[PDB]
RNA sequence: CGCGGGGUGGAGCAGCCUGGUAGCUCGUCGGGCUCAUAACCCGAAGAUCGUCGGUUCAAAUCCGGCCCCCGCAACCA
RNA sequence: AAGGCGGCCCCCUGGACGAAGACUGACGCUCAGGUGCGAAAGCGUGGGGAGCAAACAGGAUUAGAUACCCUGGUAGUCCACGCCGUAAACGAUGUCGACUUGGAGGUUGUGCCCUUGAGGCGUGGCUUCCGGAGCUAACGCGUUAAGUCGACCGCCUGGGGAGUACGGCCGCAAGGUUAAAACUCAAAUGAAUUGACGGGGGCCCGCACAAGCGGUGGAGCAUGUGGUUUAAUUCGAUGCAA
């Protein structure tokens, strides 16, 4: 319906899940898919493979604009940091730049207590 | 750790670079460190212990 | 094999063709130390396969073996309470052994009248890459490619 | 509908421990469940003359407000005796 | 309570009712999905067993939030 | 003729003013875990939603009767 | 000084150390009582309130689960001014001074050397790890002493009872401080040793697993056992090791 050809893959990779969002340079959301909503729950949801099909499913709800180049923004420590990026590149995508944007406070907010499991 | 792929460099090599930039930068270590509160007494305890192990 | 590594016994070659490979084959087909009767069945199967399928007896053997030969496989492993499946790249010597072994086993699990006819038709099927033995290689790969993440 | 949940009252469960979990057992009943008391005697097919029917009977008698019991069973099956407790039935 | 919506719907044709109660008639699932999309709303299967199945155009999230709100408030 | 709250599966509930296949607990019968049992885990059985008339696309939930249980109320000497 | 103190900048301010020489002339050390300081939590008034989180609510786990885990979340955690005066407030080691072999570092002054190199030779302060004699029950300490001596202070006198009671002082309170006895036991305790054990850990072996080939578990029969039966089915062997 419209045209971009130049995008950015923001991947949010937490421990429990990994959300993939495709966007233009402006930061406007073009398409998105998550692992948790691609048929993966709990123990399987938090896997690199689930992040992979997330990246794959996302490349199908965006090529309506015919993106052809993009940059990658890796946020968080979970799986699908890396495997998500791979799936994008195999789905027919030229990777321009890779950047980690995981936030690091300069020691500000006190985090939750340690879990005594 | 910002990375920019150079021409006729495979997606893989650039990636391996990126992962080593983060290995170099200490991102995941850093995120692990802050997931949970550590008491001051505890991090002082950690600090002595590693000083000690860092004698061979 | 905790401590003691070893070499491997280097069996004599096939008496008829002078092939160590076929010696690995007759032995694998052999049962109850009936060597005399084992090589009889292997040859008649090769003779049946050779005569009426374009000859080149050693080569015919390879065409079939080429097809059941597996490049990778999985090795079970138990880490943190979990039985992970690690896909391992398998070495050439054994590659032949599995290939030969699955061809032999698929032959006895067959309907035909004798082991020689069965063996022959297994080789033929394998030569055209079809049948049970080839399918055994494919399951190995489907099972391997699945756990590709943990290599 | 009415579910079966359960509580237990072992021997050595008196007032202290007991009516605390008579509070727990209200809770079960008061969800609108049929709250099944299980005795679990240090005992036998006739463990007690004490263990069970102090407890059970006083659980009924204290909870009697909100809950009543289906039966005062006093037929032990095994080394343990179910007193079955329900919502107090509207006539 | 829970209704299946949008692409989860398998019916070939549905009877469509819009967000204001207008009876749009029998529509192919495809056309029903188009109408919902142009209005930035969801296609909700409100009567799965009706003949043909009945769909209502509405904001599913807003509907569900209000339903849960109602249930919670009346019980606290 | 006299108040309260309820009637759904074997027992007790949720689904209620927010009317479209009635789900959630204890029991029931199986399966799993154990050397075995208790405990625990995977599961299936199990219904005119009291009974009717109204009312409606379809009313569990919608109204009112018949009727029943409990609630205190009462047999208040 | 201890408690404790960490982004950057300024202002006010305490202490420590070095170099050189001048001045005072034993003005010093220690300190019961006294005074001051003193983490966190807690208290009072008024602010402030993102995150965290006692209490509390809800979801789970469980035989139970007033917990551990999850979703929330009040005091509190923050500021001002007051209170409290306690901690495994620890180096579990009081302060001051003199003396007694060494090695490797960290930190911070200062004198000297073609500064000719990020150095070469000295000389103070603090500090970390080893270690010598000596000390010590051992562990260990070992010029920063737990060595060799001296000055002064605080404290101990078997375990429980008890840092409790009573009295006094202190505090809004919570409570703090000083501090007994009856009664009861023949122990309580420290360090180290040999085992055993750890949801304990490390390293290593065995057809232990893994890699293979053939079996047992099904069937019929042989055989042993249990059980059941019998007048009797004789006695024994019973997890691996019947």
């Amino acid at each position: 319906r419209k045209q971009v050809s130049d995008g950015v893959a923001h991947i949010h990779a937490s421990f429990n899940n990994t959300i993939v969002t495709i966007t233009d340079r402006q930061g406007n959301a073009l398409g998105w898919a998550t692992a948790g909503g691609s048929g993966f729950r709990g123990s399987r949801k938090s896997t690199p493979f689930a992040a992979q099909v997330a990246a794959e499913r996302c490349a199908d709800a965006v090529k309506e604009y015919g993106i052809k180049n993009l940059e990658v923004m890796v946020k968080g420590p979970g799986p699908g940091r890396e495997s998500t990026i791979r799936a994008l590149n195999a789905a027919g995508f030229r990777i321009t730049n890779i950047t980690d944007v995981t936030p690091i406070p300069h020691n500000g907010c006190r985090p939750p207590k340690k879990r005594r499991v | 750790p910002v990375i920019k792929v150079r021409e006729n460099e495979p997606f893989d090599v650039a990636l391996r670079r990126f992962k080593r930039s983060c290995e170099k930068a200490g991102v995941l270590a850093e995120v692990r460190r802050r997931e949970f509160y550590e008491k001051p007494t505890t991090e002082r305890k950690r600090a002595k212990a590693s000083a000690v192990k860092r004698h061979a | 094999p905790r401590r003691r590594v070893i070499g491997q016994r280097k069996i004599l070659p096939d008496p008829k063709f002078g092939s160590e490979l076929l010696a690995k084959f007759v032995n694998i087909l052999m049962v109850d130390g009936k060597k005399s009767t084992a090589e009889s069945i292997v040859y008649s199967a090769l003779e049946t396969l050779a005569q009426r399928s374009g000859k080149s007896e050693l080569e015919a053997f390879e065409v079939a073996l080429e097809n059941v030969r597996p490049t990778v496989e999985v090795k079970s492993r138990r880490v943190g309470g979990s039985t992970y499946q690690v896909p391992v790249e398998v070495r050439p010597v054994r590659r032949n052994a599995l290939a030969m072994r699955w061809i032999v086993e698929a032959a006895r699990k067959r309907g035909d009248k004798s082991m020689a006819l069965r063996l022959a038709n297994e080789l033929s099927d394998a030569a055209e890459n079809k049948g049970t033995a080839v399918k055994k290689r494919e399951d190995v790969h489907r099972m391997a490619e699945a756990n590709k993440a943990f290599a | 509908v009415i579910q079966v949940k359960e509580i237990k009252f072992r021997p050595g469960t008196d007032e202290g421990d007991y009516q605390v979990k008579l509070r727990s057992l209200i809770r079960f009943l008061e969800e609108g469940d049929k709250a099944k008391i299980t005795l679990r005697f240090r005992g036998r097919e006739m463990a007690h003359q004490q263990i069970g029917m102090e407890v059970l009977n006083r659980v009924k008698d204290d909870l009697q407000e909100l809950a009543v019991v289906e039966s005062f069973p006093t037929k032990i099956e095994g080394r343990q005796m179910i007193m079955v407790l329900a919502p107090k039935k509207k006539q | 309570k829970d209704f299946i919506i949008n692409e989860q719907i398998r019916a070939r044709e549905v009877r469509l009712i819009d967000q204001n109660g207008d009876q749009l008639g029998i529509k192919s699932k495809q056309e029903a999905l188009e109408i919902a999309a142009r209005r930035n709303l969801d296609l909700v299967l409100v009567a799965p067993n009706a003949k043909p199945p009945v769909c209502r155009i509405m904001d599913y999230g807003k509907f569900r939030f209000e339903q849960q709100k109602k249930e919670k408030e009346a019980r606290k």
